[PDB]
């Protein structure tokens, strides 16, 4: 439902969503998007 | 010139412009992801030069190519040749579309 979206705020006002109470799994990230900077600071984007 | 080495690889192949700046030694992108990645402790240099003269023609040229799918990431210095289509969901499914 964030990937999915029609109206992605401008970045003026950023949306800021919650997420919480779910399992997480990336796959769907990885697949609902041909991405182009997966570029991650915290975190190791394989170990996810 | 002042230092002797055991060997020299030299690895070339023609790359768009921001990917130039994607090739260094610990970076990420569709390039240095699944189609070539250095060592993070890449000891040597990179070349590029333009090339307009060579790699482009009228009514154009489409002979490159470049993978944006990959099962996974690319360990440093592997080459991938393969045509296998990428699963999406759960289906086994090959072919295009
Ligand atoms: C948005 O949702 C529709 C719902 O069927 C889905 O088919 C589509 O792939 C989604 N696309 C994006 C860009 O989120």
């Amino acid at each position: 439902e964030v990937f999915n979206a029609t109206r992605f705020a401008s970045v003026y006002a950023w949306n800021r969503k919650r997420i919480s109470n779910c399992v997480a799994d990336y796959s769907v990230l990885y697949n609902f998007a041909p991405f182009f900077a997966f570029k991650c600071y915290g975190v190791s984007p394989t170990k996810l | 010139n002042d230092l002797c080495f055991t060997n020299v690889y030299a690895d070339s192949f023609v790359i768009k412009g921001n990917e130039v700046s994607q090739i260094a030694p610990g970076q990420t992108g569709n390039i240095a992801d699944y189609n070539y990645k250095l060592p993070d402790d890449f000891t040597g240099c990179v070349i590029a030069w333009n090339s307009n003269k060579l790699d482009s023609k009228h009514s154009g040229n489409y002979d490159y190519w470049y993978r944006l799918f990959r099962k996974s990431k690319l360990k440093p210095f592997e080459r991938d040749i393969s045509t296998e289509i990428y699963q999406a969901g759960n289906k086994p499914c090959k072919g295009k579309g």
